[PDB]
């Protein structure tokens, strides 16, 4: 991989952090449609980390939500911004 | 509350 | 308004996504910026339909989330797609 | 489960 990644906004441990960008980095090799890395993310991190997750990815988006504490980031990856999180 | 919180995100030109 | 309402994909009642695409007006003719759009639907869907809801505006992005059931829409208002939904 | 269902949405080039 040559993305960058640089993390906006988290709530959520180190471990965690990592796992996501490293999430999203297989999502973006395999899949090239912005939904199908967003149910990738999703999926993983609903069997790793309990559901309920949502994810969206996308290059023009602002977004408004609530997530439960210590499980929120908000992160680019290359030029692709990557908003996952968990609530209900 | 202690259990959630609101979150904004906006995506920025570059 | 001169914008035109194309709900793209719903599981809602009729009212409900009704009121979305009039709140999304309301938003759309106070805010440019995506986050404050989004800000100001979720506020009100939350007070009208309760918590917890979580809405995104913009023009390019992919999802996959999990919402409740009849607590789902997904619409364009003039150029701006917007995701509304509730979950936890 | 008949309380929540996935979603999946995609914006389209216009």
């Amino acid at each position: 991989s040559d993305r960058k990644a640089v993390i906006k906004n988290a709530d959520m441990s180190e471990e965690m952090q990592q796992d996501a960008v490293d999430c999203a980095t297989q999502a973006l090799e395999k899949y090239n449609i912005e939904k199908d890395i967003a149910a990738y993310i999703k999926k993983e991190f609903d069997k790793k980390y309990n559901p309920t997750w949502h994810c969206i990815v996308g290059r023009n988006f602002g977004s408004y939500v609530t997530h439960e504490t210590r499980h929120f980031i908000y992160f680019y990856l290359g030029q692709v911004a990557i908003l996952l999180f968990k609530s209900g | 509350s202690t259990l959630y919180k609101n979150a904004a995100t906006q995506t920025e030109r570059r």
